């Protein structure tokens, strides 16, 4: 199961 | 668990000055963040306060609130309370699952800060039109904080809530309540009861 | 034995003939059991492999959407590191993120992994210890110092500890008689008689699962590791494994030589030597 | 961007034998960037009927593909794979040895 | 920078009619979302998206349609207007990781009527202090009323010698129902302004008591024998003196 939060470089 | 967010009491009534705390309770434990809002009748929502979950606690100005993720609750705290501060928290958490990234709300606290009148000094008064006119209205003004303003019900006779106002430039805050009827035998004696 | 889940992602511009393409494929060990194409019809996470597609529709639908986020991370992504190399925007760029989590044979944690790669090179990686980063340059050091303020090495600490050994444990058990599955090599050696006084002895290892595998030759009794020729690991297109190992022997010598083969499904390391 | 020009594997999926349906691949790995063309050919002309597995790349982020086709091998057709890619100038040609 | 841009902030709407909102973000946010919230209701959910050429279903997607074809906007369309949509509509976005903050755009209320004859502009009008609070305070209440309009579209506002003030002054949170046995009833707000007694006094001084209402555009069909009650600005006045 995926990662759901995600942040931005 | 199908998240669900609670504010209780959902009505909060205190005197300015007072510290006061504002709760919020949700099912979830497993969420992202916890943030805190707030929201005037007829206007948008001002944000006051974001708590991701590796955070605790925020603090911005007279405005902090925690963070307890384990036991599924946060409070908002706010100091020296002024009148200003009178509008409806809204406490809003989101998911840790599902791909939605959906925040859940909680139905909010209506907060009213009640002004601190010094030298209540109420009275009813009548104003007339400057276009002429024949009309007027009443004005009811200078009560305490715990004068209550109803309306005597009879239609076409017309009763505001009361407000606050504040003349800042010399440190006085009073409150007030409007009426008026388009009937003639209509008086400022017999307008708030 | 131990075992791990793995995504990786690669994002690719194209400026000025279509949006960026991103595809992303997951792995249980050596088996692929997702993959998601933006440039395929279907706009949905796909399943690969067979025990996954007793996953239902909420978890169909909850991947898909995850998937399209992290599409969309990456978008914003192709056009912030392009800004801070002052590059052209004429130019196809490569972004590349790689994270998961290995568990041992008690399918107890082991350890965590998040990389990120520009152009076929290291950009930032979370170190072992999932709290801090390695900057591989300068631009590099601008991403660090916000994933530093905005905490997302505790925002995947939480998921490569928690939810990925969770959900690889759920996988390991749904696709036992596959992913739990050893495939012992069949092994067999073949003589090519290179120049005169020489001859190539190659030793075969095929239809392996996993893809682990140590070939190696001795003479005598004595390891050849610097002088065996060994190509990669390769699949053989049918879920299993090939890998050959071989040694320029002088001609009459052959039986001098003795190839070991150590897998998984071996109950112990075979021996092979020439007729 | 410094890039990584391909290694290239061309072998079948079953040990050959003569006159014996198999499938012929061509493992293209260690490339970047991922743009890339691969052919079988037979005799020197491209195969139609050719399939790949999804794009996946290794530790050091250089990329990894299978092409495969369905083939019967026989004592002279010759199986080949071709490959072009920015690295490279020509197209590169890979013989099949069925003893590699 | 900007933060999130929703336009427009009023529109009144005949049922059958189309609507777009709009609803811009400058941050590279990927998660955007609608919300309508009725008048002392709760935050529904519409629709959401969390990617370019992704877009999901909320909690009451029927009636709308929403698309996202680039990164920064998320426009709410409204095929055919009813009645039931007349709402305040937000649209909110965040990142999907960095804190999460959501972000609020202002607001947009809309208005779905049967007949647009139902929309009336509203009348303001000033009245002046009374001797008697002046004598027996030393200070001075002016009260502002907007009456009969409809709908609660209005913003009311306190000009003194050309400048907007705010000290001294509080309007009524919500306006009133002139005939609350009603559905389509017309609206009052009342305001007060307070200043000293002496200011009052000052024949120089300029009162001005503005409302703006948001009505029917040049562009709307208009049946009745009244003017076309469209969006535009109604005020009333009162000098100082010293009488
Ligand atoms: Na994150």
């Amino acid at each position: 199961s995926l990662l759901m939060w995600i942040t931005q470089c | 668990m199908k998240q669900e967010v609670t504010q209780i009491p959902a009505a909060l009534s205190v005197p300015e000055g007072e510290n006061l705390v504002l709760n919020c309770s949700f099912t979830d434990s497993a969420i992202y963040n916890l943030q805190w809002f707030r929201q005037d009748p007829g206007k948008g929502l001002t944000s006051l306060l974001l708590i991701p979950f590796w955070q605790r606690e925020q603090t911005s100005g007279r405005l902090n609130a925690s963070l307890d993720k384990s036991s599924g609750r946060s409070t908002l705290y706010i100091a020296a309370s002024q009148p200003g501060d009178s509008a409806t928290y809204l406490c809003a958490v989101r998911p840790t699952s599902g791909g939605s990234y959906i925040p859940t709300f909680g139905r909010g606290t209506s907060l009213i800060v009640h002004p601190y009148i010094q030298n209540p000094d109420p009275a009813v008064y009548q104003l007339r039109d400057s276009k002429s006119s024949d009309k007027s209205v009443c004005l009811f003004t200078d009560f305490d904080s715990q004068t209550n303003v109803s309306q005597s019900k009879d239609s076409d006779v017309y009763i505001t809530d009361k407000c606050v106002l504040d003349m800042r430039s010399m440190d006085f805050k009073s409150n007030s309540a409007v009426a008026w009827s388009n009937k003639s035998d209509f008086a400022c004696a017999n307008a708030f009861n | 034995g131990s075992h791990s889940m793995r995504y990786f992602f690669t994002s690719v511009s194209r400026p000025g003939r279509g949006e960026p393409r991103f595809i992303a494929v997951g792995y249980v060990d050596d088996t692929q059991f997702v993959r998601f194409d933006s440039d395929a019809a279907s706009q949905r996470m796909e399943p690969r492999a067979p025990w996954i597609e007793q996953e239902g529709p909420e978890y169909w639908d909850g991947e898909t959407r995850k998937v399209k986020a992290h599409s969309q991370t990456h978008r914003v992504d192709l056009g912030t590191l392009r800004g801070y190399y002052n590059q052209s925007e004429a130019g196809s760029h490569t972004v590349q993120r790689m994270y998961g989590c290995d568990v041992g044979s008690d399918w107890r944690f082991l350890r965590g992994y998040h990389q990120y790669a520009y152009d076929g090179k290291d950009y930032i990686a979370l170190k072992e210890d999932l709290r801090s980063w390695t900057a591989a340059d300068m631009a590099a050091q601008t991403t660090k110092h916000k994933w530093e303020a905005a905490h997302v090495a505790e925002q995947l600490r939480a998921y490569l500890e928690g939810t990925c050994v969770e959900w690889l444990r759920r996988y390991l058990e749904n696709g036992k008689e596959t992913l739990q599955r050893t495939d012992a090599p069949k092994t067999h050696m073949t003589h090519h008689a290179v120049s005169d006084h020489e001859a190539t002895l190659r030793c075969w290892a095929l239809s392996f699962y996993p893809a682990e595998i140590t070939l190696t030759w001795q003479r005598d009794g004595e390891d050849q590791t610097q002088d065996t020729e060994l190509v990669e690991t390769r699949p053989a297109g049918d879920g299993t494994f090939q890998k050959w190992a071989a040694v320029v022997v002088p001609s009459g010598q052959e039986q001098r030589y003795t190839c070991h083969v150590q897998h998984e499904g071996l109950p112990k390391p075979l021996t092979l030597r020439w007729e | 961007m410094i890039q990584r020009t391909p290694k290239i594997q061309v072998y079948s999926r079953h040990p050959a034998e003569n006159g014996k349906s198999n499938f012929l691949n061509c493992y293209v790995s260690g490339f970047h960037p991922s743009d890339i063309e691969v052919d079988l050919l037979k005799n020197g002309e491209r195969i139609e009927k050719v399939e790949h597995s999804d794009l996946s790349f290794s530790k050091d982020w250089s990329f990894y593909l299978l092409y495969y086709t369905e083939f019967t091998p026989t004592e002279k057709d010759e199986y080949a794979c071709r490959v072009n890619h920015v690295t490279l100038s020509q197209p590169c040609i890979v013989k099949w040895d069925r003893d590699m | 920078n900007a933060g999130v841009t929703q336009t427009p902030k009023f529109q009144v709407l005949k049922t059958g009619q189309s609507m777009t909102l709009q609803c811009a973000q400058d941050m590279n946010h990927e998660y955007m979302s609608w919300y309508r919230q009725d008048p002392g209701m709760g935050l529904r959910l519409i629709h959401y998206s969390v990617s370019v050429g992704m877009t999901d279903q909320g909690e009451v997607p029927n009636g709308y349609n929403v698309s996202r074809s680039t990164t920064e906007d998320f426009p709410l369309r409204l095929l055919s207007a009813a009645p039931s949509q007349t709402s305040v509509y937000f649209c909110a976005s965040s990142y999907v990781g960095n804190t999460g903050e959501l972000f609020f755009g202002e607001g947009s209320r809309l208005t779905v009527l049967e007949d647009l004859k139902n929309v009336f502009p509203p009348e303001v009008a000033v009245f002046e202090p009374s001797e008697a609070e002046i004598s027996h305070t030393q200070k001075a209440t002016l009260v502002c009323l907007a009456t009969g309009f409809y709908p609660d579209h209005v913003e009311l506002s306190w000009w003194v010698n050309g400048k907007e003030v705010h000290s001294g002054v509080c309007t009524d949170p919500q306006p009133l129902k002139e005939q609350p046995a009603l559905n389509d009833s017309r609206y009052a707000l009342s305001s007060r302004l307070r200043v000293s007694a002496t200011f009052w006094q000052d024949p120089r001084n300029h009162f001005r008591c503005q409302v703006q209402f948001y009505g029917l555009s040049e562009n709307d069909e208009w049946t009745q024998d009244r003017a076309k009650p469209v969006t535009q600005i109604v005020s009333a006045e009162a000098w100082g003196r010293a009488d």
